[PDB]
């Protein structure tokens, strides 16, 4: 089963990735 | 027998300041 | 014993370094 | 301007005043 | 851009002067009218002992921790 | 076309990022500063919101916050509770299970302290490597960066992970330092350890490095490319003072960097053995003879009886978790020798 | 102690062989002259 | 303190004769 | 092998060095004398 | 002209003496392990393994060998205990007599390959000057370590060829070498499953293989290549110091907590189970279960194994020993023998009353007795000092139940003075100090001293990954 | 210093693997798909730093002494 | 009620120390040709003060 | 121990009598030049 | 306490062989 504390795992993993894909779409607007 | 092994470290270190003092290394060149 | 392993032990070091 | 001068500059000033002004109100706390 | 061209320009002063102050006061609020003391949790003075209470409060407790602390804080 | 080696390729979108990051402004971002501005920029922000608002009440019982009453000497960012043992304390985790509310009031905003510090520590020490590199000096700077780094991570990570808890590392305050300060003296005889006095020796003969040198480049000046002292005259004045003197600016620039480092080194290892309870208390040959000779008494003697005096007067509000009760009877006292 | 006398041979016996291999590779004496 | 001053003795000897060594070939 | 090797080179301190050396391998032996002999 | 501090780097561009060092250093650390395994032995006292486990004797190497499958040696005893009826040629003896012929061969290939530095194999067949592809080279190597982790994970672990591990009850009361079946689902992820050992090395060392097997055919992207500046060799040193240190701070942690690799009945209990309790959780919920049964309050406590009740004693803690207390932890507070079983106290009126146990901080503690309540009832008074709860004014009375002493009480307060002072520091134990005249101060386990040596090698490591780091990427202006 | 060294048996068995010491792709290569594998290397020692730290809680699992039962 | 502190006294050298002089002397100057006998100077830690003053 | 005293005060006396008749003889600072 | 001092004696008298050994005194002329 899936218990409560993974769900907020995989969430803060989606959560980390969006921190991360923001700065870099970030760094490639600015140089470009 | 401890008093006599600290005693002599203590004098050990004493001799080597002894010695840096005074048989000192001439300088080279470049240095 | 220990006197004759150790000769042995030696003699055969020195020799195998050369050889 | 939006340069990178500009966001540090107030990424660090536009708290301190909040927090400033937290503080100074902070002191007439009724005890 | 340099630092003099920013402190004399007029457009940095005008609207510096109309927000810089808005916001000491939005911290000054921030404090008087006690929304503070709710969001951190910290109690404000009267409510530090309670009735149930009368000691400094342990948690004693960790994966039902956050359950306890809604019994031991005054909510 | 970039020319990598022999050979030149099409650019690509990380050239162009890396050309952007390098480029000369008055903050040097650079890759590093990917990792160290945002860590950085927490780790103060999240010590300055604790200590102004965040409490302590729930965790250590104390009142460490300037909304509570407490100057800049006392408040502090507390470690969590002795029940939350090692737990990472996330926002999200299964303690405070995304209540930011009672995330503060666990303690949680410890670890954001520490965790995020930690990693702007290892940003700064690239971006020492990567100003280096771009500016083509030898990185000794960055090497001598080591030093407060072991520090950080053997006293606010390792000790700590080697004992019960979050709890028992050192609260970010002033006062709370002080705290940590005495406890090791009082419960780990932290003076007599060998590795603490090799890191006094070398911060306090770092600081006579200081004084020294900036002193002695001071006071043999020429009077007014080319060196602005007289290597000649401060190399006889010491001589002749003291005893010896240095006589080449490679070695002497390279001491003043080796006692420091080295210094604070030695105590980082002392510390790791602290973590384990591998203590330096005491030593054995004179704890029999006091005992045995109720007439022998040392310095070291007279020291072994404060530290009874720390733990068992501290100990009762130093750690609630243990609900210790000591009646005045059985605390120690001086006069009851 | 079983290891100290392994020691000591040990020693003993190197030396022993150095000695004799040393004054082993010495070259017969003789005169330049006459 | 059998194991104690042997410590002591060869953690004096070893190094101390081993730079002294190094010292007179390097002159 | 006959062919010496290229890159062979031999080691050499100076008598300061002899005396750091001396010097911190005396001062350990004070130091941690205490401790060992407990 | 080379520092006394650079002496070893003229074999950098000499892979032929390169070999030679690391065939040299090989050979040290193997003479180490045989000898340091044969000295055990001579010290090691099989005669009681209850009592006087070979964690209580400062064996360091030895747990090693036993755990994953040597239990037999030479002169006839087993690690249990046993008869040893049939030792094998695999037996403590002849593996530290293995290890030190192995050293002993490594010694004689280490001259052949420094004598014999110029090979045909080092040098580079377009150019003569001498090179290594470290790219293709590690794809070997890797290779190689890819087949021995999936070989000792699915023969030697899992019993098929080999004989298996060190499996034991979560109490370390019956503990054995037994074939440990793979656990493929989540629950093979948990430290204190041996399963994962045998699951882990079986997948972590197929992908070994096949990542083995990659890096061989694809060679490395030309950005890569100098971006990771992998043509020098010190690349290669920086990044391995790094991994090394990461794994000493994982062996490091997993010793310090407890794992399925590290059991108490081979290496010692753990510091946090002490902290919370977890034999005595134990016995108090044997004893209970017993007298629900309608057995005597007497016999229940006689019913503990003394196994179980050796633990539940804080000097069998690896969080209290010193950093210059040297030695084997018998020579703390001597030999244990005999159990003198669990310690009842009781005031006049009747109450029972429990010590306060010591916590694993305290070095001196005071002694509290305490009521079921909690409210402290008798004391012992600092020394000297004016009391109102001592022993003598409350009277209190000592029964010892089980053990040694079953169904004896006492009431001379000098006599219950005495074994106060003992409960706090656990169960109670009668301790032979005179044999190896023991100081009377706590050691520590096999398991402080070696959680102790590897942090303090991971820290130095940091250090020694940053400069070899700072040097290779630095290299055109440290070089000139 | 042109002269070979010994032309061993065994070195002329090994030398096709030291022989293509330089050999480099152009552009990129295959770095796009080292990339992933970091990443899912990453994810997955956070799983057992967090199952092993006890912050993130299993079914299956059980974390604790008690499961060499 | 004395306190030890030689050498030759069972101590160390991180235990050793130069006692300071007794309570009972004071501030008072004490120099060897003030004290009643040696043993009486040693006995309050006369040479603390010599020590110190040089 | 007044034979102890009366020694001690004559090479205290002895020494301080060299530092202020040393300094003395000691000439004033004049800068040649200029 | 006069262990200390024999042992310091010898060890002096050791040291003196010592310094007359290796820290020798060139020879003049005419001697
Ligand atoms: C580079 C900057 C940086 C770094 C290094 C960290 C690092 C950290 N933060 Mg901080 N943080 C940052 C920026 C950063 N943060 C920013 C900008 C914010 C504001 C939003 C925060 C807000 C914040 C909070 C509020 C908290 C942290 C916490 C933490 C810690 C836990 C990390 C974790 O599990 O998150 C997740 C980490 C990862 C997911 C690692 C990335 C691994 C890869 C990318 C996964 C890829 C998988 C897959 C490809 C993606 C899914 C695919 C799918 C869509 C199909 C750690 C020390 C927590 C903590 O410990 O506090 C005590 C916490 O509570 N941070
Ligand atoms: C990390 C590796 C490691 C670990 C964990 C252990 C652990 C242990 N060993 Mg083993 N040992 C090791 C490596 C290791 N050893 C090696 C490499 C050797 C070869 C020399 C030995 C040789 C050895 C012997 C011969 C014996 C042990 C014993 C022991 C036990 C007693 C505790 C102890 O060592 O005293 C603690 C000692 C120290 C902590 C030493 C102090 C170190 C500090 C850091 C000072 C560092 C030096 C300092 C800078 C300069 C010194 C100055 C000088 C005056 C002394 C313990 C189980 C004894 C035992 O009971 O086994 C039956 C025993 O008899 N070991
Ligand atoms: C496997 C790991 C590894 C390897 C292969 C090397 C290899 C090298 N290092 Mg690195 N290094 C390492 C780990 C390693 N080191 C670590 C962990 C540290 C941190 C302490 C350093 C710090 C370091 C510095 C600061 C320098 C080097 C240098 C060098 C080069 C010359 C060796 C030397 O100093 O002369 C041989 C050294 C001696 C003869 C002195 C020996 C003194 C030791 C302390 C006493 C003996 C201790 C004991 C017997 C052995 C300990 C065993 C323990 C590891 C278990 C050589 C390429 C030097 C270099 O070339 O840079 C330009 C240099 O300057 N290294
Ligand atoms: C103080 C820390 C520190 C410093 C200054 C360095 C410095 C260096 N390292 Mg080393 N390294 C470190 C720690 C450090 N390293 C650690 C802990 C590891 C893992 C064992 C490595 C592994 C490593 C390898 C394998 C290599 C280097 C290399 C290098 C060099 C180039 C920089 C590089 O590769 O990127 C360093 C990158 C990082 C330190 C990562 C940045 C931080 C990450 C992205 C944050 C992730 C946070 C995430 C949310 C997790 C949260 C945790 C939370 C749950 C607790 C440089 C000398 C390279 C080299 O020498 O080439 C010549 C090389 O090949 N390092
Ligand atoms: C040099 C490196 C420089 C860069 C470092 C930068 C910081 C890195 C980021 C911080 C890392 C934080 C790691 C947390 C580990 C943790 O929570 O452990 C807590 C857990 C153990 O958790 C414990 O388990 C015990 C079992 O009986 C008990 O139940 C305890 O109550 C429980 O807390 O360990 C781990 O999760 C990981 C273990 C492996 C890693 C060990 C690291 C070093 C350990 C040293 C031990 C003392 C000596
Ligand atoms: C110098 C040698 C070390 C001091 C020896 C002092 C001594 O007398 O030991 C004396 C001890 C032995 O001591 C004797 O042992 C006997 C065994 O039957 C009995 O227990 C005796 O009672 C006991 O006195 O020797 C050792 O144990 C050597 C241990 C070497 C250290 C191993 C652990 C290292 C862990 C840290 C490693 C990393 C440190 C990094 C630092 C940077
Ligand atoms: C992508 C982030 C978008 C912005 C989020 C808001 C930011 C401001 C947060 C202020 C504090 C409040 C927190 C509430 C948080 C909250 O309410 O979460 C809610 C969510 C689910 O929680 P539940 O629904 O169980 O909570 C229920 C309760 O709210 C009521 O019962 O948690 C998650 O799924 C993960 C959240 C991650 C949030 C942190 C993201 C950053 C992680 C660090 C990434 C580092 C990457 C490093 C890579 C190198
Ligand atoms: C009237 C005043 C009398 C003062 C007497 C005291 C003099 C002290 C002389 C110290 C010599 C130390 C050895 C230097 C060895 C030596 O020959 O160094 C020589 C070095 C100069 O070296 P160079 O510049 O020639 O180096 C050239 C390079 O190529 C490297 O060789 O001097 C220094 O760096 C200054 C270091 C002072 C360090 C002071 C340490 C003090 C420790 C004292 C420990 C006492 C323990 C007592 C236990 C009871
Ligand atoms: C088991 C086999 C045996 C293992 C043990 C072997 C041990 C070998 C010897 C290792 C030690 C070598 C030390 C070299 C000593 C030496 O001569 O170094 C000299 C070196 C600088 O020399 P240079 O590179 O200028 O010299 C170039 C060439 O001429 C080679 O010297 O300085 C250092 O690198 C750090 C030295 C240690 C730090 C010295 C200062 C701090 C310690 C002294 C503190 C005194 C107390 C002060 C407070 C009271
Ligand atoms: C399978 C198996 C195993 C393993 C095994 C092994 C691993 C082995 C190895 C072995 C080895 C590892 C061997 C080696 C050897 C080597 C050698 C044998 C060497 C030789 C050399 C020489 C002889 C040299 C000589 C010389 C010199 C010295 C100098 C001059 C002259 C010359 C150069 C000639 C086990 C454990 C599981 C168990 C059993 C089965
Ligand atoms: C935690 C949190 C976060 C973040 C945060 C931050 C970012 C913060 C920041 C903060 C800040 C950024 C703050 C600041 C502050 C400041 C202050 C508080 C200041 C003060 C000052 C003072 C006090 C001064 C004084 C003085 C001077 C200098 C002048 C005159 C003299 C004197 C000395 C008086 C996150 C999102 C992650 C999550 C949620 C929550
Ligand atoms: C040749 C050969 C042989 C024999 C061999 C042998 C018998 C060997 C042995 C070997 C050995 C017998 C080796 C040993 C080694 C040892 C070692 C290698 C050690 C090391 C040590 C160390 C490294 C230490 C360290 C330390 C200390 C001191 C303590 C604490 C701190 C430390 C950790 C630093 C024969 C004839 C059979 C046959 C053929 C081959």
């Amino acid at each position: 089963a899936v218990t409560p504390s993974l769900k907020n795992f995989l969430g803060s993993l989606i959560a980390g990735a969006t921190v991360l894909g923001g700065i870099a779409l970030a760094i490639t607007a600015v140089s470009k | 027998m401890e008093a006599l092994v600290y005693t002599f470290l203590l004098v050990g270190t004493l001799g080597i300041i002894f010695f840096s003092i005074f048989f000192r290394d001439p300088p080279r060149m470049i240095k | 014993p220990v006197l004759g392993w150790v000769l042995l032990g030696v003699f055969g070091t020195m020799w195998a370094i050369w050889f | 301007i939006f340069t990178v001068r500009w966001l540090a500059i107030h990424g660090i000033a536009v708290p301190t005043i909040f927090f400033l002004g937290a503080i100074t109100a902070m002191q007439f706390i009724q005890r | 851009r340099p630092f003099s061209d920013i402190l004399t320009s007029i457009r940095y002063w005008v609207i510096h002067s109309i927000t810089v102050p808005a916001l000491f006061i939005a911290g000054w609020l921030f404090v008087s009218t006690g929304l503070a003391y709710d969001v951190f949790g910290t109690p404000r003075p009267n409510e530090y002992f309670t009735e149930d209470r009368q000691e400094a409060p342990l948690i004693t407790d960790r994966f039902n921790a956050l359950e306890q602390v809604k019994k031991l804080s005054g909510n | 076309t970039i020319a990598i080696g022999t050979y030149q390729e099409k650019r690509t979108w990380f050239d162009d990022a890396d050309d952007w990051l390098r480029q000369d402004r008055f903050v040097f971002v650079g890759w590093s500063g990917l990792l160290l501005f945002p860590c950085a920029y927490f780790a103060l922000g999240g010590w300055l919101t604790g200590t102004t608002f965040v409490t302590s009440w729930y965790t250590h019982g104390l009142a460490t916050s300037y909304l509570e009453g407490c100057n800049f000497l006392t408040a502090a960012v507390s470690t969590p509770a002795n029940s939350m043992a090692h737990s990472l304390l996330f926002v999200w985790g299964p303690e405070a299970q995304g209540d930011f509310t009672r995330w503060c009031q666990l303690g949680g905003l410890w670890a954001f302290v520490a965790l995020h510090g930690a990693f702007g520590l290892i940003g700064f020490m690239l971006r020492q490597f990567e100003i280096a590199r771009s500016v083509n000096l030898r990185p000794y700077n960055a090497i001598a960066f080591s030093a407060p780094i072991a520090v950080f991570v053997s006293v606010f990570l390792i000790y700590p992970l080697g004992q019960s808890g979050w709890f028992f590392a050192p609260s970010f305050g002033v006062a709370a330092i002080f705290r940590f300060i005495l406890f090791f003296q009082g419960f780990h005889n932290w003076t007599l350890n060998p590795f603490h006095m090799m890191g006094v020796a070398g911060v306090l003969g770092a600081a006579l490095l200081c004084a020294i040198h900036g002193a002695t480049v001071e006071n043999t000046l020429f009077e007014d490319a080319e060196e602005t002292y007289s290597m000649v005259t401060a190399n006889r004045f010491w001589s002749q003072i003291f005893g010896v003197a240095f006589s080449n600016k490679r070695w002497l620039h390279f001491f003043m960097l080796l006692v420091p480092v080295t210094g604070l080194w030695m105590s980082a290892i002392g510390v790791v053995g602290l973590a384990l309870n591998l203590r330096a208390y005491d030593f054995v040959s004179q704890e029999i003879r006091a005992a045995e000779d109720p007439e022998f008494e040392t310095f070291y003697t007279k020291n072994i009886l404060l530290n009874e005096g720390i733990r068992a007067w501290m100990a009762a509000q130093d750690q609630p978790h243990e609900r210790l009760v000591f009646p005045e009877e059985v605390l120690p006292r001086g006069n009851a020798l | 102690m079983l290891t100290l006398k392994i020691f000591v041979y040990t020693v003993v016996t190197f030396f022993v062989c150095l000695f004799i291999f040393g004054f082993l590779s010495n070259d017969p004496a003789r005169n330049p002259g006459k | 303190n059998i194991y104690g001053l042997t410590a002591t003795a060869l953690f004096i000897i070893i190094p101390t004769s081993f730079l002294l060594i190094l010292y007179v070939k390097t002159a | 092998m006959a062919r010496p090797n290229p890159n062979k080179q031999v080691v050499e301190l100076n008598r300061t060095s002899l005396y750091w050396g001396l010097l911190l391998i005396f001062v350990l032996a004070v130091l941690f004398s205490s401790y060992i002999f407990n | 002209g080379l520092p006394w501090y650079r002496v070893h780097t003229v074999v950098i561009n000499d892979p032929g003496r390169l070999i030679s060092v690391h065939l040299m250093h090989t050979a040290l650390v193997s003479g180490w392990a045989g000898s340091m395994a044969l000295f055990e032995i001579s010290v090691f006292d099989p005669s009681d393994p209850v009592l006087n486990p070979m964690w209580r004797q400062g064996m360091f190497v030895l747990p090693f060998m036993t755990r994953l499958g040597i239990t037999q040696s030479w002169g006839g005893w087993t690690i249990s205990g046993e008869t040893a009826t049939n030792p094998g040629i695999w037996s403590y003896e002849g593996v530290a007599a293995a290890h030190i012929i192995l050293s002993g061969a490594l010694f004689l290939a280490s001259v052949w390959h420094w004598t014999y530095w110029d090979l045909e194999l080092f040098r580079d067949p377009r150019t003569g000057k001498t090179a290594l592809d470290l790219p293709k080279i590690f794809g070997i190597h890797l290779f190689l370590s890819g087949l021995l982790c999936f070989g000792f994970g699915a023969f030697h672990v899992t019993g098929v060829f080999g004989p298996g591990i060190w499996v034991s009850d979560p109490y370390g009361l019956t503990g054995r070498v037994q074939p440990v079946a793979p656990s493929w689902g989540a629950d093979g992820f948990d430290p204190y499953n041996p399963g994962g050992i045998a699951s882990h090395h079986i997948a972590a060392g197929i992908l070994g293989v096949l990542a083995g097997l990659f890096h061989l055919c694809v060679r490395p992207s030309i950005r890569l290549y100098f971006g990771l500046s992998m043509g020098s060799i010190e690349t290669v040193l920086s990044s391995s110091i790094a991994a090394v240190f990461w794994a000493a701070f994982v062996v490091a942690g997993t010793m310090w907590y407890g794992s399925a690799a590290t059991p108490i009945e081979l290496f010692g209990p753990t510091r946090y189970q002490w902290d919370q309790g977890f034999f005595q959780q134990e016995i108090q919920k044997r004893v209970q279960a017993s007298l629900a049964e309608g057995a005597s309050l007497s016999d229940a406590w006689s019913r503990i194994p003394e196994k179980l009740a050796f633990y539940d004693y804080i000097g069998n803690n690896p969080a209290k020993g010193g950093l210059f207390r040297t030695g084997a932890m018998n020579s703390g507070d001597g030999i244990a023998v005999g159990w003198l079983g669990h310690a009842s106290f009781k005031d006049q009126e009747g109450r029972e009353l429990f010590v306060r146990r010591m916590p694993t901080f305290f070095e001196t503690f005071p002694v509290l007795l305490l009521d079921k309540d909690g409210i402290v009832r008798a004391d012992v008074p600092f020394r000297k000092a004016e009391s109102k709860y001592s022993i003598e004014q409350v009277g209190v009375s000592v029964t010892f139940y089980g053990g040694e002493l079953d169904g004896l009480t006492f009431t001379d307060p000098a006599t219950v003075k005495k074994y106060a002072r003992k409960a706090q520091l656990g169960e109670i134990f009668e301790f032979d100090r005179s044999t190896l005249q023991s100081d009377g101060v706590f050691r520590s386990s096999p398991r402080g001293w070696f959680t102790f040596g590897h942090v303090c090698f991971a820290l130095l490591f940091f250090f020694g990954h940053i400069w070899h780091g700072a040097r290779t990427i630095f290299r055109d202006v440290f070089a000139g | 210093f042109q002269e070979p060294g010994l032309v061993t048996p065994l070195g002329t068995l090994l030398r096709p693997l030291n022989s293509e010491a330089g050999k480099v792709l152009p552009g990129w290569g295959t770095t796009v798909l080292m990339a992933v594998f970091i990443l899912l290397f990453a994810a997955f020692l956070l799983i057992i730093l967090e199952i092993y730290n006890s912050s993130l809680i299993l079914d299956d699992v059980s974390m604790s002494w008690e499961t060499l039962a | 009620e004395p306190v030890s502190g030689s050498l030759l006294y069972g101590n160390n050298i991180i235990t050793g120390a130069v006692i300071p002089t007794s309570n009972a002397i004071g501030l008072h100057f004490y120099p060897i040709w003030e004290a009643a006998s040696l043993d009486e100077w040693l006995y309050n830690g006369g040479p603390y003060q010599l020590i110190v003053c040089h």
